[PDB]
């Protein structure tokens, strides 16, 4: 799981930090101040989170 | 009386008193800011123990930043 | 007002006539003018993380945990490896596994925590600081994991390594922050002057290639017949250091490129505005090429500056400050982008907007410092102090259009941080001076003025003590910036200051005077022996005896102050290596040494805070107790122990005794000796790790309020818990009745053994907002320069505006005041500090004042 | 036989007439004569832990676990502390939690393992050695805990610290032990010369008081105003070292006193014999006062010596050897106890019995060394080499009654270890000389003879290179002992060698010549490139070309050897501190430095083993290949690849080429150039950690067997796998055909660029065991001294007894033979080594031989 | 339950290595070579082993 | 008759009587099976004692007298 999320962007092959199956989990978040985005390194085989949107 | 005294395992510690702020270096210590002169001075007292210390002026709560130094 | 000057009638009416229709108690709410709509939105949406009284102003600010977790993981995995390589691996793990943040309307991107409302923590520096964070309402979560991290790091923490070499009584005295500031190893507080020039010119790929070339050469030397054991073993530490640099630099490049990748992803998948998408793609390409490659334009230079700041001040290690020569450092890229339009072509206002965005990004930088330093900078995130102006190597004026862009952005956006320091010279052009005065007349409190020639001569003098003979050259000596608030230091590709252990930290004469009058026993705060037993009251038979008692107290305290710093440096270079900072330093790269081990330019100093309170107390003791025999020392001690209760007449007698800043011959005679013979004279005898002397950089920076609360009543007439003097050479509150020129002449008298002193002055608002004021301000600066005073800073805020702000904070949120050494949002300062700021005399100028100042209307 | 000398008739009939009634094939089984019944019982029940072929001879010998267990615990608990204090804490934990052992009939008590049949292991040195032990039949138990201990120690092991700084190919070449001995960091092998004098003179309580005084002075200096950062920080490492010294010394005192308490407990609760009970109470009181207090008598001195040996060679760290000037060190206490009868009154026979018991205790000392060094000392526990004789500081004879007591105990009790070295001078009295000849004529192999003047001049020359200018004085230079087998080094309270990293390790010229003939590719053993590609055979057009190829190989190898040793020392002083050794060294205590950091007397050296095989091969190559052009280099290489199969005529031709030890001008000229120009000449170009030169100490020590088995066929006539020469300068076995005097002249020709060269000679049994034995042996030694030869050692055993011992091993348990630098029980030597020893030429003295020796009957 | 063993000899209070409850466990052994004694530090409250002699 | 690589062989070099572990690295070995008639024990080095075998493999272990 945690692979067909709309927030799952596989790391390009040419990237300095590329590993087999690694990806960025990029979300969009918003509080009273503004709207921001969070990019955390995850892998293709990883646990999904509460909000899974199918790609 | 109004000055701090030692009470083993007191129910009203300096830690929970609104007049106390933790020590700038050692969180086990404290600063008692309850001696507020009429001319604005905050004559702090040092607290070696914030868990087993209390005085008559103990008031549970927490002052806003405006009321501290 | 109206001043009669040489026959002319000087009318003090605001330059902008519409200011006559704005009420005086809300003026500063109508001065901000963001250059573009984007910077206005950013100022409205800014995530301020100001701290005061030891807690954070906003309930949304909370500590992060990602840095602690990933550093702990890397440290557990790197056991057995060289400590420098272990530190490089820790930074690499943090950078590789950290969450990156991108906010709306941003152009300069990057953050130092996993969430825009958070800040990182540092379990490797001081375990007591993390422990205080755990007991706080803004603790890292989950709490049990953070507690396990702190328990793991406690035996390896810098505090645990430095403490075994000092008397526990000494450390107990220090940690109270009453007579001496706590050592940096106990708190984790720090500063740094990063060599941005190397990053902007060379790019990290070049540094990696250089380190690899050095590594290959060293290994070949190790395999060269015939081997020499007295020389070859020197290569081991060099190879360890160079491998650490390679690892750290590769990690930083990967980190910046992952940030750029996040930019591209948000452009292609999350953002709807095509203009915003194009901007995000541009930023993504920038972060792709920067900082791996050299900078080609101004946007490249600013992004590289921000990345280097994040690594050097937040990620690799905590370090307060924003030290840099921003205009000189950015000028080649301004000329490439704005003047020549060769790469990243922009206009001057584009650069103004860019500097605005930089100031806002700094305004969003929460500092994960300890409680002590969440107390002593009220109304601000941290200390962020940049330097502009000055003179170049050939002694010519260094002001340029980039200086004007920085000053215009700071005037427009009205943000407290970062504060600005302007090195003043007679060579400085008048247009930039008009911009500096524009910032000052608006009440921002910055730029503070520093004497350029004094700083350059100081740099030259310190360079002579260089251990390897590679101190700053006479040409390099002109390239200096303030390290944190007040102390000059070299900026450039080499020889810059790398740690607060080199210079920094404070000592408080007021508490020392109080305990000198009590045989070294602090009865007022801790009820404990705080100093040596200099003598009881019966032993202090003459004034010279009190003088010598204070001298003994000062010697003991300052010795502990400098020795703790030198021990901290000893263990920093061995266990707290900064391979990234070492990689971007030409000297560290050439010599294969850590940034803390190598020290080509000495800059040792310590800050005397609350000096003028002790000085005025000494003057009053000499006047009334000894010379006139009006009161005995025992009477004074009885009254002080009574907090002047029932001794009010005596308290007023001591208060009205001659004070500093009135051009009084009696007070100034004693106090100049106090500054040069004791404050500077005794500290000068100490030598630091770099082989240079340690000289006083007088200042107060908020401690004057905290130390005063911990200090008991003083012969100066202060009650117990009353605030101390605002600035190191500044006159005490409501003690100056002779006007601004008299204060200047008193400050002029002390010229010996001081690396720096801070003067805080409050100027009249009507004169400043009047057309006449720039000429008066320029005249004051010119007289001050001829006077040879080291520094001056100006506050121009009506008490009415401040009193209204105290009553209605939400209405007065825009207003900014200056505390000593930095500027703060008034509504975020506690009432104690607000009242110390209000009580500062608003100086009015007479005819004789202008005549002394050589004003030509 | 009967030899006629200058008209007088010399008949070689045994002194003891009963020797005519003892058959010749069992002689040495009837020579032991223990002085008392107690030492006889100890000799019969002795727990020998002899080793051969990499395994232990007896199945009762097995590894311990207590040392690994408690060292691991202490190391896990001491994280974050200074490494020296961590090492002191590890030693303290081992000493406090160890099981102490007391055996029956013992007077000198003490052990280094939890069981009298066991030995400790060293997971901190080399993880590969512990892994080899785990896979062995003598593994520590429980096995899983030992494996977990090794897994914990691997990242922190010294091997893991040294290996990252060398090409893995280079280290792979070293680790084969074919052309270069493996570096000490890879095996854990080590040596030391303990400063027993400090322990025996002062007592550890005095050292503790001294260290505490130094600590207090350093801390007070650190708190002295005004602080100097360039000087005060030097106190940190000194305070750490002195505190480590206090910890280690208190632990050792407590450990010795707990041993004495065990003695008292066994006396009061377990022992029935009142004589034994009183003896145990005496030993208990000794262990109470010793080594805490200074020694007062001979028993005190011996118990203190043995305790210090246990700590310095087994417990705190592994260290081979028994280095000490035993007679000079023990003489004051012998004079106090035996001569003056002031404390612990004894007779001379009592001291003889004491030294007997000491020799048996050393015979019970199992060495937890790695497999490589369980291979190369066949027939012995380890290397234990003490030195007696010599000259004192004034140059006068150092022989005394204690020397004769030691030699007499070695003569009656027939134990292989410890071996004895006798520094010979013309000043040496004739009474001691006969005691020396008494030991040699019995075939014990020890005492070996060393040239006193050469060693003293060597100490002066090395002292000139001392980095801190504290080399040995001309008076101190007379006090020197052999470190292990052959290399001189200073003994005393200061300047003694503390680690094998200073000097030691081997290099093998035979394998180097083989790979010189094969472009650096080892086809015979590993099928791998073992050295640089110096050139193919067609490129070696001249003999000088072969010479230069060998020189390049030798330079590569020797550079690797010395660099590995120096890197090992760097990491030893940084992570393997020895605070106990530092405490008993006056220099380390005075300077507050680790025993591995300070090096006041340089002693760098390396051992060329299998030199004569390469030398004879070069002589044969020049003879037949170039000068006579009888065979081409390609024919010779084809024969070598065929192991001389079908090339037997060529093999005999190369064997019949001129060889070393026959006084051949051609061979000796080439070989002397080989010794002085290459073996010594290239090695001295290299400078070690101490700043001194590195000089060759030629010796074989059994390695000759292993390296010969790993070396392919050579132009000297060897088949593949055949053993090499048995000494540094000895002629190859069976190649000397001109008598002993020719061997002497040949050996004497080499005089330049050597630190030492081992000479093995086999003398005829009837001549040595006759009443004429002493005169002939003394004339031999006198001529050998006048010929300026570095060393000589003798074997007095007939081939028949050795063959009988090979056929009937269970009936020749007391046969002792000499291999190279050490003596072994013949029956515990594998058949390979036994046959190499048998094949040594038994020399006989002609009339002209005695005439050359100036023999006067 | 490691206190009333006949091999439990309490460490004297005056000893350098004395701790509260510390003691020497001294046993005797013998193999084919000879007879020896072993002294291991144990404590008053500690685990007993197979060789517990009463009193 | 020469040593060869066999993955997971049922009879490794480790259990052969002609083998003794390497003096430094127990993962390596010394094959002592080439005993010349003139006494030479011409050892050959073994990179891997876990995946190596030859025809002359004999399970067991010589006494020390039969080794070098
Ligand atoms: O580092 C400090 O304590 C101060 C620095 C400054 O004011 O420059
Ligand atoms: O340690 C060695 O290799 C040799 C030492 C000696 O012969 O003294
Ligand atoms: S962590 Fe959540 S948001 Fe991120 S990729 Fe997995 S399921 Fe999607
Ligand atoms: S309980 Fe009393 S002494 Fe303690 S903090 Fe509160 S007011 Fe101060
Ligand atoms: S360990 Fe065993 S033998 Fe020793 S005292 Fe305890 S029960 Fe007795
Ligand atoms: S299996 Fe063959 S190659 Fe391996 S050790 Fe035995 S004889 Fe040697």
């Amino acid at each position: 799981t945690c692979k067909q999320c709309a927030n799952f962007f596989p790391v390009p092959k040419d990237a300095d930090d590329y590993e087999a199956g690694k990806a960025d989990c990029v979300r969009e978040k918003e509080d009273e101040k503004g709207k921001y985005w969070l990019s955390k390194p995850i892998f293709e085989n990883s646990a999904q989170c509460e909000a899974f949107q199918t790609k | 009386q109004n000055q701090p005294h030692t009470e083993v395992g007191t129910a009203r510690p300096c830690r929970s008193c609104k007049w106390q702020t933790p020590d700038p270096t050692d969180p086990h210590r404290g600063q008692c800011t309850a001696n507020r002169h009429a001319m604005g001075g905050v004559w702090k007292r040092w607290l070696r123990d914030v868990e087993n210390t209390t005085c008559s002026r103990h008031e549970e709560g927490k002052l806003s930043f405006r009321d501290h130094v | 007002k109206v001043l009669e000057y040489k026959g002319k009638k000087l009318n003090f009416t605001p330059e902008d006539p519409a200011e006559e229709t704005i009420p005086a108690d809300e003026l500063h709410e109508h001065l901000q003018k963001p250059s573009t709509a984007r910077t206005k939105r950013l100022k409205e949406r800014c995530r301020w993380k100001h701290a005061s009284a030891g807690e954070f102003i906003e309930k949304s600010v909370t500590a992060g945990i990602e840095r602690m977790r990933y550093l702990t993981e890397a440290h557990k995995a790197s056991e057995g490896k060289p400590e420098a390589i272990r530190r490089a691996l820790g930074l690499a793990n943090v950078l590789n596994k950290s969450t990156l943040v991108l906010q709306e309307d941003e152009f300069i991107v990057g953050y130092h925590a996993e969430d825009p409302n958070m800040f990182p923590l540092y379990p490797e520096l001081s375990h007591m600081a993390v422990q205080d964070y755990l007991r706080s309402d803004y603790s890292p979560q989950p709490a049990d994991e953070a507690a396990a991290i702190n328990e793991y790091w406690k035996p390896h923490s810098l505090q645990s390594k430095c403490q075994p070499y000092f008397d526990p009584a000494d450390l107990g005295r220090m940690y109270q922050v009453s007579s001496m500031e706590a050592p940096s190893f106990a708190s984790g507080y720090n500063s740094i002057v990063p060599p941005y020039e190397t990053v902007l010119e060379d790019g990290l790929l070049a540094r990696i290639k250089l380190a690899e070339k050095h590594i290959a050469e060293a290994q070949a030397d190790m395999s060269t017949f015939p081997w020499n054991g007295t020389k070859g073993l020197d290569n081991i530490a060099k190879i360890d250091n160079w491998k650490a640099m390679v690892i750290a630099c590769k990690a930083v490049i990967s980190w910046a490129r992952r940030q750029g990748r996040l930019c591209k992803i948000v452009a292609e998948n999350f953002e709807t505005d095509p203009k915003r998408q194009a901007e995000l793609l541009e930023i993504a390409d920038i972060c792709q090429r920067i900082p791996a490659e050299p900078c080609k334009g101004l946007k490249d230079a600013m992004q590289a500056k921000f990345f280097t700041f994040l690594i050097c001040h937040a990620i690799e290690r905590y370090a307060s400050g924003y030290a840099q020569k921003e205009d000189t450092l950015l000028w080649p890229y301004y000329k490439a982008s704005v003047v020549d339009k060769k790469f990243q072509p922009m206009s001057h206002m584009d650069a103004v907007e860019l500097v605005e965005m930089e100031r806002l990004k700094i305004s969003e930088h929460g500092a994960g410092k300890s409680r002590a330093y969440r107390e002593i900078f009220p109304g601000s995130n941290d200390l962020f102090i940049l330097t502009v102006g000055g003179t170049n190597a050939k002694g010519e004026d260094a002001c340029n259009d980039m200086t004007d862009a920085i000053l215009e952005a700071a005037k427009r956006i009205r943000t407290a941080e970062p504060s600005i320091v302007f090195r003043y010279s007679k060579k400085n052009r008048e247009k930039t001076l008009r911009w500096v005065f524009e910032c000052i007349r608006d009440g921002l409190g910055y730029p503070s003025i520093k004497h350029d020639e004094i700083g350059t001569e100081q740099m030259k003098e310190y360079a002579k003590f260089s251990l390897n003979g590679n101190g700053a050259t006479d040409e390099e000596a002109h390239n200096w910036v303030n390290v944190l608030c007040m102390s000059p230091g070299i900026h450039g590709r080499r020889k810059t200051q790398k740690t607060r252990s080199e210079g920094g930290g404070s000592i408080f004469p007021a508490k020392l005077l109080e305990i000198s009058l009590n045989d070294g026993y602090d009865w007022s705060y801790a009820d404990m022996q705080l100093g040596p037993k200099t003598g009881d009251l019966s032993s202090l038979k003459s004034f010279e005896d009190v003088w010598e008692a204070f001298r003994k107290q000062y010697q003991y305290a300052i010795n502990l102050c400098i020795s703790t710093k030198d021990v901290s440096r000893y263990f920093e270079q061995r266990f707290l290596q900064m391979p990234f900072v070492s990689a971007i330093d030409d000297g560290c790269m050439e010599l294969g040494m850590d940034a803390c081990a190598l020290s080509e330019q000495p800059n040792g100093w310590h800050n005397p805070i609350t000096t003028i309170v002790a000085a005025n107390s000494l003057v009053a003791i000499k006047k009334l107790v000894f010379e006139e025999k009006k009161y005995t020392l025992e009477q004074l001690s009885q009254a002080l122990k009574a907090n002047w209760e029932g001794f009010e007449e005596m308290r007023v007698d001591f208060k009205r005794a001659p004070k500093w800043g009135n051009d009084d011959d009696y007070a100034d005679g004693i106090i100049t000796r106090f500054y040069e013979e004791i404050i500077g004279g005794e500290m000068r005898k100490i030598t630091n790790y770099s082989g240079g002397p340690v000289m006083p950089t007088g200042q107060a920076v908020g401690l004057y309020m905290e130390v005063g609360s911990r200090t008991g009543p003083t012969p100066d007439g202060r009650f117990g818990g009353e605030a101390a003097d605002d600035g190191g050479i500044s006159p005490y509150m409501g003690t100056d009745k002779k006007g601004p020129t008299a204060v200047l002449r008193s400050v002029s008298k002390v010229q010996k053994n001081q690396k720096g002193n801070l003067l805080n002055q409050r100027l009249s608002v009507p004169i400043m907002r009047s057309k006449h004021g720039f000429e008066i301000w320029n005249s004051y600066i010119k007289t001050w320069h001829d006077l040879n005073i080291d520094h001056v800073q100006f506050n121009v805020v009506s008490t009415d505006e401040m009193r209204a702000a105290q009553r209605e904070p939400e209405k007065h949120h825009d207003l900014i005041v200056r505390v000593s050494g930095y500027s703060a949002r008034f509504v975020d300062i506690p009432t104690y500090g607000q009242n110390t700021i209000i009580a500062r005399q608003e100086q009015d100028f007479s005819a004789s004042d202008l005549e002394f100042l050589n004003v030509e209307i």
